[PDB]
């Protein structure tokens, strides 16, 4: 090759390598983060984003009186000078004494020991992270931040002898470095937790900070938040000797009656990542923090002054760290505190930064949320950033309130006031600013999130679960009355949102229907906890191992697994592979049989129903585990020990269909000798009843302490009927012309003997019980000699459920097209007095995916995991779903 | 996302053609140099030929060992490598690789693995070794052409010491690996399986 | 012609550095100022990957720790950290003159270990296939490292045994060999007795083994 | 009967600890859910290993709230050596 | 003392078999740091140098106020891997204890 074109690659390398290392330092120093969940309780009963945003817009003022049950003496304390002050209302969190203690494991005592501060940020991060489309009780392990904007206003009081209950709780209750570690703790994050003190800065600095932190890769994800709670009156009694506070509560921002601030609390998180990490998990992006800066003012007209130079510094600096003009920033979520001090050198502060080259018909709009909810503290600015991503949102700027006319101390004439709402080529941006009283200015810019199907799965569960059955009846009126304020969502997204992004508690509830018109008032009778059909409910059992059981006879019907074969993809690739595997050992397809095809010989005969039961049970076991439901046990019965010899491994699909075929040809000329009949007594009960038979009846199968099955000549079989009417015992008699598990199977021994010959028996992969031994057995042992037992000696199926629940097997799952022996198996674990749950896979005349799905939502209502991806999909539509109903309880402490 | 993917290998009885396609997908194809470049079992690396960018004038050249018999060609409107194996030879059994870059291979492709021999599907021969007289035994898998074959111990139960040993082509073409069995000083079984032909073959071994 | 060779095989740990050297029979160094020279992995089961090009310039997406250096003939690959991940085949591999013909043997790298001794075990011809028509016998050596030690068949036949070898184990990093000899009936029944003898690093001696049937 | 008693004592005096002071927390305490998901620290550990020593009169180890998690456990525990 | 996480003697006996707690003390401790290549171009005398530092969480553990093990080391890792030196470049370490 010639030189050139051998140096040109190497040009080429070097090149991309120069591309990919600068985009490397661009992701690592001005990396667009992503708000992908925020979560607000500010005064004026805001509980979610949408209630602040409901408020904000409506133009509501959330200032009423000082609360009465905080052990303040609001009459006493109300002078319009020594040590009193001259407001009587402000924004409060009436509810700040309220806590879900039980839900996140605190305690009572450590609940009312611990700062409110902590009580509304734990709860806060939780709907955060709820409100992001991700599971909390996923999060454990993972390399989530936490960084909270808080500070010790004083709940405990450790300068006055902290009191006797809240005694060796007072420090972990009340650091304010524990405000951010608890979040950790009990989420189980991994992440660093810094609590930042700033006074009115200190939540954008911990956003500041999270968003540093996620850029160097320190974190996946981070919680950025504040919180700012009032257990004392003072900070409006220190507040009042210098006339800061406004005589009326009112923060008059930017407006010509500015006359004072007054405070108010509040807590605001928010759930953020890197915006590239958010676009490959696929979460919904609110907003996108592009930049953002903090610095000091230092040389201010005393301390706790502001200063227009350092604002006007941290807002350029915001600004060069996103990469974004002055005038591309279209709105300001300015501090506005109010003060007849500090508007003016603000508003002046933003008109020297933001405005000064502007187009002469977009001026930046200036509001402020403390004119709707007061000063809030520390959780001010992550405040004010939900603010502006909720109008850039809904597309509206909000009106700030209680201006009468901008205030004359700063020359307009550029920058506009949000006096009245103002609706809105390029993508909407809006900056925030958090300016303390400590100096630490602080700064961030927000920008509009970037512009981001599957068929729908029928019979859809909805599931819903919760720590409390009344917590659970919260969550079904909730949900209810999200979906009454939605126009017709898909119920499909909405499945897959219930099932994926949100943790199963222990009280859990399904709702499993293919129409839309049950939902509503299933989800209402959950609601009053009235039942409904189309509803099921339980309790999730801790711990236990799954079983699967395999019975024989008795669980078929015309049709079954019809609609499975066009529904089902799986199913029918199941059965497939069954028929093949049966095509050479019989003379007709499976797939005839079940489809009901003309000529196809019917379910009446021994030799065809038993392979085909084999075929079915065997398909819908692989389809269970193919639904994320891997047995840790199984258990036959009779013939359905064979398709259970299949599931374990012992026995390959060939070699199982070659012994049932072969076992039910053999057990042909058995037909019309004799037959089976289920009487309801104990096993003694019914052996000392045969007794005068002798030899001509036996116990074909112990199904239960009341339920045993007798097999027999007929003659003898009609003379036990009559007998057990004479005694008044409810004996039926099964369909069936044949009566196996008797003496009369010795006469075809040998051709049993063919059937299992030619076998290669292997370990069992999966423990599997023999109802003929009574206990597990080896894989390797299943031989001819063991299945001419199994069809000879009598089922011990009491004796192995027994056995199976002493080993801590818990969940009995029938995979059969009926449920046949529930009852024996419920009875055996209500006399042993066990704890277990059976269930079944499909019903008579119920074998549609429906069915199914009914199944697997009964079977995770008992608490059996379920890999509902497969169920449902890999990825839907994102949907938001309301988060948890805590059921809170007043935690307060009295002197 | 540079991507390359290559496909059309199988087992393939000599002195026939075949194609090997390989689909690139994330950078301009036409700009660069493309390259073939083939590793025998067991031997290194071995390049085979490259293809100029159809800027340069499309030219091929190929290594010495395969004057005439391969080529190299490239759709550049779907862009895809192809290289024609005409008239194959015992010798070819490689892995080949599809590789960007004439002289510079900064990214390569999975690998198609061409396996080419005149023997046709045999099922496994398999032979015991008697323990000697601390304490190993095994059995002698042989007379298998396709791959992969399968040996499990005692059917899968015994897997301490077990160490199944690469197959090795004979000079009759037929593939014969051997597994053992480190026993500390019951029964030991082995199960030959061998999926070509469907074989399920077991042996005892004992002195 | 240029030629470059490297060592053969360099066993490392997880916990201390290495680095691979090789040197060409050419001044590498172009004209241009460049050693036309570039260094690839190729691990156990994965396609080879290029770390370096020109002699230094490491390429994006290699991890930082690799480096290469050198100069004319000399070069060499630094690896500050040692990983499991990064065991495998490096081929420095020259781009002054073209075309090239191939790669070269490359320099195999491996989990280093403490030496041990090989566990030889000739085995018998079982008498199946001594009906079947063909004699085989298989010589076995376990829990040996390095590799490379030698079989030979004295019977001093050279032309009809086969050698395989196991990759280096996950859990111990040990080696194992299986060399087998193959001959005809006639063949067979000639001599009345076939030794193994082995040659290993580890060994003291050449430890031989000897099997008398016929 | 015993375990029965064991029982409701080790519920009453693990809601005294887990109650500021003065019946909803009572039957908070059911038999699996583990102490510490209860959100029990040392101190509380401590504070129940004395009342359950006072009460069964037995010297106790100081973790005897981790090393058995469940109420079950701790009933169990106190039945063997007892 | 309520925790009983205080030594009675009142000494900080660390990583002695005779530990029974710790101790409070009061006390103030500043560093000014600046980058390493500004230090040298302004001529300050470098008294140290932080190669690399790492901050986490322990979550899930035992207790808020109890440690964790894996979190710990894990810290120590990555401050090795930020710093990019090894285990055996550390010569001593000045531990919580
Ligand atoms: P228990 O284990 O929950 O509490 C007992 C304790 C007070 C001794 C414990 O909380 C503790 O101090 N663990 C060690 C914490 C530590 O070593 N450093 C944290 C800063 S002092």
């Amino acid at each position: 090759v010639t030189d050139s074109e051998k140096v040109a690659e190497y040009l080429r390398r070097a090149t991309l390598d120069l591309r990919a290392a600068r985009q490397r330092i661009r992701e690592l120093e001005s990396e667009p983060i992503a708000i992908i969940g925020m979560a607000c309780r500010l005064p004026g009963g805001v509980d979610s984003p949408e209630g602040l945003w409901e408020l904000v817009d409506s133009g509501t003022d959330a200032i009423a009186g000082f609360p009465l049950d905080r052990g303040w003496d609001v009459e006493g304390m109300y002078d319009p000078a020594p040590g009193k002050t001259y407001v009587k209302e402000a924004g409060f969190l009436y509810d700040a004494g309220e806590f879900d203690a039980g839900f996140f494991g605190i305690s009572p005592r450590e609940a009312v020991s611990m700062d409110p501060q902590q009580r509304l940020m734990l709860e806060a991060s939780w709907e955060a992270f709820e409100r992001a489309g991700l599971d909390p009780a996923r999060q454990r392990g993972t390399a989530t931040g936490v960084f909270v904007g808080a500070t010790a206003t004083g709940y405990v009081s450790p300068a006055a002898e902290v009191p006797e209950g809240a005694e060796g709780f007072a420090i972990t209750g009340n650091m304010t470095a524990v405000t951010s570690g608890r979040i950790s703790y009990t989420l189980g994050l991994q992440g660093p937790a810094v609590t930042i003190d700033t006074a009115c800065s200190s939540s954008l600095v911990a956003l500041h900070l999270a968003c540093q932190s996620l850029r160097q890769g320190e974190c996946t994800t981070a919680l950025a938040g504040g919180v700012t709670v009032m257990p004392t009156p003072t900070a409006f009694t220190e507040f009042s000797r210098q006339r800061g506070l406004a005589p009326d509560g009112r923060c008059k921002s930017f407006a010509a009656a500015a006359d004072g601030t007054n405070w108010a609390e509040g807590v605001a998180v928010l759930v953020v990542e890197r915006l590239s990490d958010a676009r490959r998990n696929g979460h919904r992006v609110l907003a996108v923090v592009r930049g953002t800066a903090i610095n000091q003012d230092g040389a201010s007209n005393g301390l706790s002054a502001p200063n227009d130079l350092a604002q006007e510094r941290v807002i350029r600096s915001a600004l060069d760290n996103a990469g974004l003009t002055a005038s591309d920033v279209d709105a300001v979520e300015a501090h506005g505190t109010g003060t007849t001090l500090g508007d003016p050198i603000e508003a002046q502060a933003l008109l020297a930064a933001y405005g000064h080259e502007r187009p002469a018909h977009r001026p930046l709009r200036v509001g402020s949320l403390k004119s709707n909810i007061g000063h809030a503290g520390p959780a001010a600015g992550v405040a004010g950033v939900i603010k502006m991503v909720m109008a850039m949102r809904h597309g509206v700027l909000p009106r700030s309130l209680h201006i009468d006319e901008p205030t004359p101390q700063v020359d307009w004439s550029a920058v506009t006031l949000l006096t009245e709402p103002v609706d809105w080529d390029r993508p909407r941006r809006a900056g925030v600013s958090a300016f303390g009283i400590s100096g630490t200015n602080a700064h961030v810019i927000l920008e509009q999130a970037p512009t981001q199907p599957a068929p729908p799965v029928p019979a859809a569960p909805w599931l819903l679960s919760a720590k409390t059955p009344a917590a659970l009846r919260a969550q079904a009126r909730r949900l209810h009355t999200h979906l009454a304020r939605h126009p017709h969502p898909d119920p499909t997204d909405i499945a897959h949102a219930l099932a994926t992004t949100r943790t199963p508690h222990e009280h859990r509830a399904a709702l499993v229907t293919d129409d839309h018109g049950t939902r509503g008032p299933a989800l209402a009778a959950l609601a009053e906890g009235a039942p409904d059909a189309c509803l099921i409910s339980g309790t999730a059992l801790s711990k236990g191992r799954t079983v699967f059981v395999f019975p024989g006879q008795g669980s078929q019907w015309t049709g079954m697994g019809r609609e499975l074969l066009h529904t089902s993809p799986e199913f029918a690739a199941y059965i497939a592979e069954c028929e093949t595997a049966l095509n050479d050992f019989v003379d007709w397809s499976l797939t005839d049989v079940l489809r009901g095809t003309e000529g196809a010989p019917g379910y009446d005969r021994v030799d065809v129903v038993q392979p085909a039961l084999f075929a079915v049970m065997v398909s819908l076991a692989r389809l269970w585990q193919h639904h994320g439901i891997h047995p840790d046990a199984v258990i036959g019965h009779s013939q359905g020990e064979i398709a259970a010899a299949h599931i374990a491994g012992a026995l390959s699909l060939q070699d199982a269909a070659r012994i049932v075929a072969l076992r039910s040809q053999a057990l042909l000329p058995l037909a019309g000798l004799g037959g089976m009949t289920s009487l309801a007594l104990p096993h003694d009960q019914a052996l000392q009843l045969i007794q005068p038979w002798g030899q001509d009846l036996s116990i074909a199968s112990v199904n239960g302490p009341h339920s045993t099955v007798v097999s027999g000549t007929t003659h003898a079989l009609d003379e036990l009927h009559t007998t057990c009417d004479t005694q008044g015992v409810r004996a039926r008699r099964i369909p069936v012309d044949y009566a196996s598990h008797s003496a009369q199977v010795e006469s075809i021994r040998d051709t049993v003997l063919q059937a299992a010959t030619g076998i290669n028996p292997q370990p069992t992969t999966i423990p599997l019980y023999s109802t003929v031994t009574g206990q597990p057995i080896d894989g390797t042992q299943l031989d001819a000699d063991y299945w001419y037992t199994n069809l000879r000696h009598t089922v011990r199926f009491e004796e192995t459920t027994r056995a199976l629940l002493g080993s801590g097997h818990r969940h009995f799952i029938e995979t059969t097209a009926h449920p046949v022996l529930a009852l024996a198996l419920e009875e055996t674990i209500e006399a042993t007095g066990s704890d277990a749950r059976v269930t079944g896979t499909l019903r008579r005349d119920h074998g549609d995916l429906t069915q199914l799905h009914t199944a697997l939502a009964t079977a995770w209502t008992h608490g059996i995991d379920v890999d509902w991806t497969a169920v449902l999909g890999d990825r839907r539509t994102p949907f938001e779903l309301p988060t948890y109903a805590f059921q809170r309880q007043r935690y307060w402490l009295e002197p | 996302e540079v991507q390359l993917v290559q496909s059309g290998g199988g087992l393939v009885q000599p002195g026939r053609s075949l194609r090997l396609s390989c689909t690139a997908s994330g950078f301009t194809f036409g700009d660069y140099a493309m390259s073939w470049v083939r590793q025998a079992p067991g031997k290194g690396l071995e390049w085979v030929g490259f293809i100029r960018s159809k800027a340069y004038g499309g030219t091929t050249e190929y290594a010495a060992s395969v004057k005439g018999r391969f080529t190299i060609s490239r759709d550049d409107s779907k862009s895809i490598a192809y290289l024609q194996m005409n008239s194959l030879k015992t010798e070819d059994t490689a892995v080949y690789y599809c590789t960007r870059g004439g002289t510079l291979f900064d990214y390569w492709g999975q690998g198609t693995l061409v396996t080419v021999s005149s023997a046709s599907t045999k099922g496994p021969s398999v032979f015991p070794l008697a323990p000697s007289s601390t304490a190993a035994l095994g059995c002698l898998v042989k007379d298998y052409f396709p791959e992969p074959v399968t040996v499990s111990w005692n059917s899968g139960a015994l897997t301490s010491g077990v160490h199944t040993f690469p197959a090795v082509l004979q000079s009759s073409g037929l593939y014969s690996l051997s597994s053992v069995v480190t026993v500390p000083s019951q029964t030991y079984i082995c199960n030959v399986n061998h999926k070509p032909s469907n074989t399920k073959v077991d042996k005892k071994v004992e002195p | 012609v240029v030629m470059t060779q490297s060592p053969l095989s360099l066993p490392v740990t997880p916990g201390e550095p290495a680095s691979i050297s090789c040197r060409s029979s050419q001044s590498l160094l172009h004209s241009n100022g460049y050693n036309y020279l570039d260094w690839y992995l190729q691990k156990p089961g994965q396609s080879p990957q290029l770390l370096i090009y020109l002699g230094s310039n490491r390429a994006s997406g290699v991890p930082d720790r690799f480096s290469g250096s050198g100069s004319g003939t000399d070069f060499t690959l630094k690896i500050s950290r040692v990983e499991a991940e990064d065991v495998g085949v490096y081929y420095c591999m020259q781009s002054l003159q073209t075309p090239r013909l191939t790669f070269g043997p490359g320099t195999k790298v491996d989990i280093k270990r403490t030496v041990a001794a090989p566990s030889v075990f000739i085995f018998p011809p079982s008498d199946e296939q001594l009906k079947s028509g063909t004699a085989s016998v298989v010589c076995l050596l376990n829990n040996f490292y390095p590799r490379g030690a030698k079989v030979q068949w004295k019977v001093l036949q050279s032309g009809n045994s086969q050698e395989s070898v196991t990759e280096q184990d996950s859990k111990d990093s040990t080696y194992s060999l299986s060399s087998t000899l193959t001959l005809s009936k006639a063949d067979y029944e000639k001599h009345k007795v076939y030794a193994c003898e082995v040659t290993h690093q580890g060994l003291s001696s050449p430890v031989t083994k000897s099997f008398n049937r016929g | 009967e015993r375990d029965r008693a064991l029982l409701e004592v080790v519920r009453g005096n693990a809601a005294s600890v887990m109650s500021h002071g003065a019946t909803a927390t009572l039957e908070a305490v059911e038999p699996t859910r583990a102490f510490r998901d209860l959100g029990f620290d040392s101190l509380m550990a401590v504070e129940l290993r004395n009342r359950i020593g006072a009460a069964t009169g037995l010297r106790l180890a100081p973790t005897l709230v981790f090393d058995h998690p469940t109420p079950e456990a701790v009933v169990r525990h106190l039945r063997a050596e007892l």
